[PDB]
DNA sequence: TGCGAAATTCCATGACA
DNA sequence: ATTGTCATGGAATTTCGCA
DNA sequence: TGCGAAATTCCATGACA
DNA sequence: ATTGTCATGGAATTTCGCA
């Protein structure tokens, strides 16, 4: 069997509605299955629309193989289907209340939507400027299991803004006060 | 005066040859010579001379000698006219020259994607989608090139789209030339942020971004392709020419910029196999041998006739914008440091260090 | 499909070598060569294969084959990669050539003065007098230069400096480029009128005219150096710059061009008196058999990739204007008659008949 | 002694005032004293003035060393004397009352009188367009004493416009019964 | 061990405002 | 304080297929 | 019959929209 | 049915002045 490699399997979510920050309420969240390489793409809506707009741009630098995804309707829809057909992605869907990723990519995603929360407490409405330096931590973030940051594994290189002092991802107890108040 | 005056009693005078017969006639000094009778004027006069001569036409060396030598004649006849050339200052500003530059410089590939970004617009192009200019950033190391769509080539355009491409990576140095986009403060505070180093070019050479120029060829060349017969809306192609430049065979390398990058050819047609049955950490390992024994070019035979800066010597820089009937190089200056055989440090018209290409500059002639 | 079945049963098929293990696995016709398992596909396949592959990105040749040969084999795969490359129209128009234009013609000298005047316009400049224009004829064997300023490059402007110019001696030929004061039917009237053959030089193609061009060069750059810290006001200079150049020798001649329009120096600066014991017939003598031993340049060594033009070739012509991402060449046409080894007719992309410089041509590449 | 060159002497004097043409009514005539070439430069008037900036058209091509005029008022002019002597031009009068020149510049002079005489009857506002003309015939004139023309005394070279079926000079009997009406 | 042809490499040419 | 680049297609060279 | 230096010739370089 | 040109100044080469 062939091992596994980049660009074999996208796995494809959203995250949202969010608090509006310049207008944009959701976000498309692209993981590669074998690197665990994060795109983050600001949509207004979950719609198969703001998918085809925000993979149009990725898929404009790489075209994976296979796409994974929930049944959402962005997803399912007739139009997301051709314009995958269009492109020789192959789609593949989860069965429905069964959300099936892998380990990587579950606490991948894990890690994405703990680590939003920290940041959008205090600045709720400011999440998309801080869009580009999320990805870049968790792109630079380290694996346990591969023993590589997403970021080595992509481009077999070290990167140039490593991510050794990381933050607790977890809420401290001022931070947990002033969340429940919003 | 008195130097002639011996001369015509037959006395031997340094200069002079004894064999010719130095009269008087109609009070002026006179020789017999092979080409005619010429007339010896005193040392007195001769700088005048050669500046009327001169000043005809603003003629060089040979152009301005033929006009003395149908009238006069004295030691080193050429040295005096060689003299006064390097002293009209009309010359030395507007004349071209006559020495090429030292052969050009191939600088290492970068060792590393992301070391060194190449930066530049194309623009203005024809308006589609109210969109006018693109920004292209091409890696160094790769060739992996990044399209962006602006309304103008300005620092705002260019902050949100590396905003946008910085999201996949963080690149150590950013090249460009001296363009506002690029120069402004604004733009150095965005990279001094994020920890990146602003390389530029010198100006007015565009060679010095010949990496993402040679690119920009390509862009349009593939975007006049796809627009034959059709209006041109090349705002719907960036994406597509984008993907097809990233995945293009160079047929030295042997690869594509997307290889080059990646390793792996993505779901693209054509997509190479062959690491289909070595694993991730086997690939990169093959990758990173790949990115170090890649063909460099080595420096051209320098043409029959070229010059090398030195420090010290009088060189003129090329005027960036001459008006219509006005000089072409500005006034000498003085070369203060020999960054590499192809760039250095003068002092500038204008009283300031500027770094120049030597391709932007002449050697002052006649010393 | 038939010619692939025998092929897997071990038959030999001409141009497949027998030392390859030909086998199926899913449906397909494969090998094992030493790059690796290869497809091969069925000829009736092999057309859309190379022009999918060739349409990724329109690339040439070899960036075309590394594509294919990623999956696929089989004989001879450049042969039907070249066959699309000679097809594909949109390359065939953008691409830029790789042959050098073959080594310039050097045309003989004029015999005599008033043999072939080389006419053309400088500008527009600085406003001086309300005067924008020049009007630039050089006499072809002296080079002795006429100026006249002008509003408009009009055949109004030229007929009336001619008919002043022509009031000294009327030539036989009047050579310029293809602009529209020369070429308008009224300018064709006037020198009909007056007995001159009017000479146009191959469009877009000043080097013909570079007899009267490069004395262009010394205009300006002598009215540069005139006007330097001074304002442009160059209208009351041309007579001072036509006297000055037609006074100035040419190191390489000896001569200048006044010289070798009269023969003898007039009351200006520097002027020549060898010639003043001799008669004015036995002067004429001598200036005739000057005007013959003047030095004249050769043809230079071709270029190492240079392509000269053959009858019934494919060439294309450059476009003149070309507009923002559109083609730079136009449609293949063909060489009707070679004139010379520089200069064709060529049936136009509009079906005329041009006579064009190979400057401005390419050779169709595959044929 | 040295021969006799073109360029050593300009003789120079004002025919007119003649019938308006086109704004013009002298004509200046310049001739070479030893080639017979003659330069024609339609003026305004008989002025300094009109005389410079003709001359300035004229020493552009080139300069002679000597100028020779009557003592007409143009050229006795200190302005005209500082002209020529900032070109180096010395300038030779005739005895006021004894106009001197040269038998060639003479029976020169007499052609260009009578050439202008033939060619004004039935268009006498109409010879500035033919001074181009006239110059040149002047200038393809066979001499009978040199037994070469202008031309070919200047340049060495035939004419690429000969002028052998030249004009009978004289008024025919029907265009001096048109001249004593003008 | 050498042949003819195909495949590969070479590299001058030109255009990126 | 910085530096040319590389797709292109005929030609030159090497490699392949076969003996 | 040859030397050192001056004089001449050579010619690559670049710009004429 | 038409075609490059030539001023320029260091370098290469020749010539000159003298013995
Ligand atoms: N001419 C440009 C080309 C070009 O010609 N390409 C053609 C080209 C030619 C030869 C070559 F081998 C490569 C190449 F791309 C270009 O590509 N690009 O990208 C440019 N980009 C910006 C500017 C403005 C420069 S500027 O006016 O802003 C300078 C202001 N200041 C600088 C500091 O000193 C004071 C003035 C020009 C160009
Ligand atoms: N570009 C010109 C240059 C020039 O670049 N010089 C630079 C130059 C470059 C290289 C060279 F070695 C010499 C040289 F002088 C020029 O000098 N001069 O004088 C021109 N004069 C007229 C026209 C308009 C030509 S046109 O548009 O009228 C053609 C209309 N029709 C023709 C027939 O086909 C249909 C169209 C252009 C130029
Ligand atoms: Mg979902
Ligand atoms: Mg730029
Ligand atoms: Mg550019
Ligand atoms: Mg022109
Ligand atoms: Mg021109
Ligand atoms: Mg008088
Ligand atoms: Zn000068
Ligand atoms: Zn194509």
């Amino acid at each position: 069997d062939r091992p596994q490699k980049p660009f074999d399997k996208f796995f494809i979510d959203y995250i949202g509605p969010l608090p509006p920050s310049q207008g944009y309420l959701y976000v498309l969240v692209v993981v590669d299955g074998m690197t665990g390489f994060t795109w983050l793409y600001p949509t207004k809506a979950p719609s198969t629309s703001a998918t085809v707009k925000s993979l149009n741009v990725l898929t404009s630098i790489a075209i994976p193989k296979v796409i994974h995804s929930d049944q959402g309707a962005a997803f399912t829809s007739s139009t997301f289907a051709e314009w995958a057909k269009e492109r020789g992605i192959h789609l593949e869907f989860s069965t429905p209340y069964h959300p099936q990723s892998s380990g990587k990519v579950e606490r991948k995603n894990s890690d994405i939507k703990r680590l939003l929360t920290k940041l959008l407490v205090g600045r709720p409405t400011k999440w998309y400027d801080l869009l580009p330096v999320v990805q870049l931590a968790l792109n630079n973030t380290y694996s346990p299991v591969l023993k590589y940051t997403p970021h080595q594994l992509l481009f077999g290189i070290d990167s140039n803004t490593p991510f050794a002092n990381q933050d607790t991802l977890d809420l401290t107890r001022e931070e947990e006060l002033s969340l429940l108040q919003e | 005066d008195a130097e002639l005056d011996q001369l015509l009693q037959g006395h031997y005078i340094k200069g002079y040859p004894k064999q010719y017969t130095y009269f008087l006639e109609d009070g002026k000094v006179k020789v017999s010579r092979p080409e005619g009778v010429k007339i010896i004027p005193p040392q007195s006069d001769r700088q005048k001379i050669v500046l009327q001569a001169h000043n005809l036409a603003h003629t060089g060396r040979e152009a301005t000698l033929l006009k003395i030598a149908n009238l006069y004649w004295w030691p080193n006849m050429r040295k005096d006219v060689v003299k006064q050339l390097g002293r009209c200052q009309q010359c030395l500003i507007t004349n071209a020259s006559n020495k090429a530059s030292g052969p050009i410089l191939r600088p290492d590939r970068p060792q590393k994607p992301f070391d060194k970004f190449f930066i530049d617009y194309i623009g203005p192009l024809p308006p589609s989608q109210g969109y006018l200019y693109v920004l292209v950033v091409v890696d160094g190391m790769t060739g992996f090139t990044w399209l962006y769509p602006t309304k103008a080539p300005s620092t705002s355009a260019t902050v949100k789209s590396l905003n946008v491409l910085t999201s996949i990576a963080i690149p150590k140095v950013i090249h460009s030339d001296q363009g506002a986009a690029f120069t402004s403060s604004t733009f150095a505070e965005w990279a001094k942020e994020r920890g990146i180093h602003l390389e530029f070019s010198t100006p007015y050479h565009p060679q010095s971004s010949g990496k993402v120029e040679r690119k920009n060829s390509d862009i349009k060349r593939l975007l006049t392709k796809l627009l034959v017969g059709r209006p041109t809306k090349w705002y719907d192609l960036l994406p597509v020419v984008q993907l097809a430049l990233n995945n293009t065979y160079s047929p030295v390398l042997k690869y594509t910029p997307h290889q080059l990058l990646f390793g792996i050819d993505s779901n693209t047609p054509f997509a190479n196999q062959d690491t289909l049955d070595l694993t991730r950490e086997e690939e990169l390992s093959l990758l990173q041998e790949i990115r170090t024994s890649l063909y460099h070019p080595s420096t051209p035979p320098a043409s029959s006739r070229s010059w090398s800066p030195v420090v010290g010597q009088l060189v003129q820089e090329r005027v960036a914008r001459p008006a219509s009937l006005r000089p072409r190089w500005h006034k000498p200056s003085t070369v203060l440091k020999v960054l590499n055989p192809r760039t250095v440090v003068i002092l500038d018209h204008l009283g300031n260090n500027r770094t120049v290409s030597i391709d932007n500059l002449k050697p002052t002639s006649h010393q």
